[PDB]
């Protein structure tokens, strides 16, 4: 929305916006049966990376903090480490626990 | 669907499985020759993503470059000149490991035209690299449309000119903000920014 | 494809693949689908029965 | 080197530049050959006009968005509500542009009226046999100009009810600075701390 | 607008304004007033702006 | 124009114009601006304070139309609504009949107080205004409105 004037939080020119419908490419983010299926299959197959192994290992012990400071280094940013940690608890909780 | 799958395995490279298999073949291509011609590509996936097709005229040459950096020739290190390239070591041959490989087999097979490459394997010593080429002399080719346009004359030595995949990032040609530098072409932009344009009326 | 649908009752599999990874899965994925599968000596073998000269699957 | 109260020039010609020196004596015999390219085209072409049919659109930038102006293509939007299709579109000579969106009413509007203005001044030609001409028009900008919209009244009502339009955009640029700490002032006294309590 | 304050001194609102010079044209002012000036040039401006008010653009001669 | 240029003129004396002494060498003083800390200091001492060092704040990729803002004087103002339809307007607009001023389309940011209207009302269009600018106009009768 648009307050009508030059200078503000929301700005500027009041109109009829709506609506683009949502251009095919945006979405990319659904999984899809496909690559899902896919992908669990090909979990049981190689195991996990060494590093992978390293951080559910590391995980178990002093395990977070710890793990994304591990898995900052051995990925990159630390919002891919969020990621890979948070996922190795998926992981470790799923298969091993229940 | 095979392919998605082996498209998905792939990406799992220091998997038990594949840490395995690339060991062992890392060994294969060690013992072979540097250039020498892959009877059909150890990436199907990644081939024919890259443009190979099962089909004649279609090849796969695998090729073997060295690691690391490049040493400034010169004797001795006797560089001469102002001490900022004195530099001969950490020194870096800005067409990657990739390109070099696609050249030097395109040199070796000079009627093949390359058409694009991609990686297999590394070690200490060595990248190597499944080169996919293609023959504009040979017919399935020239004739059907898909392919048709690779014999064209202006396509011979694709990667030489830096008009395969690698080259052109080696060039820096994406669109954008972080790309102004070189996008037309790096000593064209150039060389239309350090020009003096006069005109008739001045 | 076939076994992705549960559609096959029996597939082989060629125990020679040069990339062994063009098939390493299909025993994982026979395994989900609940397919029986059996990998058999010979691409070679697989060839004569389909009139091709290799085969990897049937 | 230097001299009297003369201005700091910045000149730029300690590259060799007298090699890369272009004059465009041609400029003049340049124009020659577009005018004769040009028309070369329009007799090759033979009855449509040198260019596609191109929209309206709002330029962008707060320098600009005042300015209407032509674009390049005409969204699968304002086609598809004008009745046809982008692959038709692009056989009658509408610049069709797939990677444009529609956010304002009020020019697609401008557009899809402009669409169906072209779509009955052209004639099409029956890919059968006969072919009836009625000469060329050369340009599609000619017979449909992008004339400027309309925000317009020469005289007006006049309603002073003590906005104070400076308080106004002075307040507005306030509040836009300290949304930020007062949405954190929300959190510390206000919530939290007074949720605990 | 300057020939506008020259007439409105004191005991010479009916007199002769002799420029030499241009007289260019000023939309800062309104009101400009019934007058006689001789100048060098005017501009298409400010000779039809003082022409409007009843004046006269005059020439050196 | 050679044959007027003063170097004709000189043929036929020894120096050009450049005396004896001092001889017309290639770049006696450096180029271009150089000894600026050192030998020239003198000259840019008088002649450009301000012409070493850094005051101020970056501005990484400044687009300049962020800083477009154009301003338009009260005093002019009015030179924007038409030529022909002026002469009736500033002789009686009389209120809710005000010759509106879209500053914007005349490519114009800020309304901007400097000179003195006259009493007559406007409504003004602009996408900012000074403080005084709104108090002549209002004062006069008509109204700044936002965009």
């Amino acid at each position: 929305v648009k307050s009508g004037i030059a200078v503000g939080l929301n700005k500027g020119k009041k109109v009829n916006q709506l609506t683009p419908a949502p251009k095919i490419s945006y979405r990319k983010g659904a999984a899809s049966q496909r690559t899902t299926f896919v992908r669990s299959i090909v979990k049981e197959v190689a195991s996990l990376a060494p590093y992978e192994r390293r951080l559910i290992e590391l995980i178990r012990n002093a395990g977070e903090k710890r793990a994304r400071k591990v898995a900052k280094k051995r990925l990159g940013t630390f919002g891919r480490a969020k990621a890979k940690v948070e996922e190795m608890n998926e992981i470790i909780t799923a298969s091993r626990r229940h | 669907g095979a392919y998605k799958y082996l498209e998905e395995l792939q990406r799992k490279k220091q998997s038990d499985v594949l840490r395995f298999l690339q060991r062992v073949r890392v060994w294969e291509y060690r013992q072979k020759n540097v250039i020498h011609r892959a009877s059909r590509p150890t990436r199907p996936d990644k081939a024919r993503r890259l443009g190979y097709k099962a089909k004649q005229g279609f090849v796969i040459y695998r090729v073997r470059v060295r690691r690391g950096n490049r040493k400034r020739p010169v004797s001795k290190g006797a560089t001469y000149g102002k001490p900022t390239n004195q530099g001969v070591n950490q020194l870096k041959y800005q067409r990657s490991l990739r390109a070099t490989a696609e050249e030097r087999v395109g040199r070796r097979a000079a009627n093949l035209r390359v058409l694009n490459s991609y990686w297999i394997n590394q070690d200490s010593t060595y990248k190597y690299f499944e080169v996919i080429l293609v023959d504009p002399s040979h017919k399935a080719i020239r004739r059907d449309a898909k392919y048709n346009w690779i014999c064209n004359p202006v396509h011979k030595h694709r990667e030489a000119r830096g008009l395969t995949a690698t080259g052109k990032k080696s060039r820096g040609i994406n669109k954008g903000h972080k790309f102004h530098n070189t996008q037309a072409g790096r000593r064209k932009t150039w060389k239309r920014q350090n020009t003096l344009s006069l005109w008739r009326y001045r | 494809s076939l076994i992705e649908n549960k559609k096959a009752k029996l597939v082989l599999i060629a125990n020679d693949v040069d990339p062994i990874e063009l098939v390493i899965f299909l025993p994982a994925l026979c395994k989900k689908m609940g397919v029986p599968y059996a990998i058999v000596k010979g691409k070679a073998r697989l060839g004569t029965l389909v009139n091709q000269k290799t085969s990897a699957v049937a | 080197a230097i001299s009297k109260n003369l201005p700091i020039l910045k000149n730029h010609f300690r590259k060799h530049w007298q090699e890369r020196v272009k004059v465009h004596f041609d400029q003049a015999g340049k124009k020659v050959s577009r005018r004769h390219a040009r028309a070369s085209k329009a007799a090759k072409i033979a009855p449509r006009p040198l260019d596609l049919l191109r929209p309206v659109v709002r330029a962008p930038t707060v320098k600009y968005n005042r300015k209407v102006r032509a674009g390049r293509g005409f969204t699968l939007a304002e086609i598809k509500a004008a009745g046809l299709t982008p692959a038709y579109a692009r056989t009658i000579g509408i610049a069709v542009d797939h990677r444009r969106q529609n956010r304002n009413q009020e020019i697609l509007d401008l557009n899809i009226q402009r669409l169906k203005e072209y779509q009955s001044k052209i004639i099409v030609f029956p890919r059968k046999g006969k072919a009836p001409e009625a000469e060329q028009t050369l340009s599609a900008a000619a017979s449909f100009p992008i004339v400027q919209p309309v925000t317009d009244s020469e005289t007006r009502a006049v309603e002073d009810n003590g906005e104070s339009a400076y308080r106004t955009l002075r307040l507005a640029r306030s509040d836009k600075r300290y949304k930020g700490i007062r949405e954190k002032r929300a959190k510390d006294k206000a919530e939290a701390e007074a949720e605990k309590k | 607008s300057r020939i506008s304050r020259a007439l409105k001194q004191e005991g010479a609102a009916q007199k002769t304004i002799v420029v030499v010079g241009t007289v260019t044209d000023d939309n800062r002012i309104f009101e400009f007033p019934k007058t006689t000036v001789a100048a060098l040039r005017f501009t298409a401006g400010a000779k039809a702006k003082i022409l409007k008010a009843g004046g006269e653009a005059i020439t050196l001669d | 124009p050679t044959r007027l240029t003063k170097t004709r003129k000189h043929r036929g004396h020894v120096s050009a114009g450049k005396g004896r002494v001092g001889k017309h060498r290639k770049h006696p003083g450096g180029r271009g601006m150089a000894g600026g800390l050192h030998h020239h200091r003198t000259n840019l001492d008088k002649y450009h304070p301000g012409y070493f060092g850094k005051v101020g704040m970056r501005y990484f990729h400044k687009q300049q139309a962020h800083f477009w803002k154009p301003v338009l004087n009260l005093d002019k103002l009015w030179t924007l609504v038409p030529e022909e339809k002026r002469e009736e307007y500033l002789k009686s607009a009389s209120k809710s009949a005000a010759p509106v001023i879209d500053t914007l389309a005349a490519g114009y940011g800020k309304v901007l107080g400097k000179g003195r209207i006259p009493d007559v009302p406007v409504i003004v269009k602009a996408r900012f205004v000074s403080k005084l600018a709104e108090e002549k106009i209002k004062a006069a009768g008509g109204v700044v409105e936002l965009i």
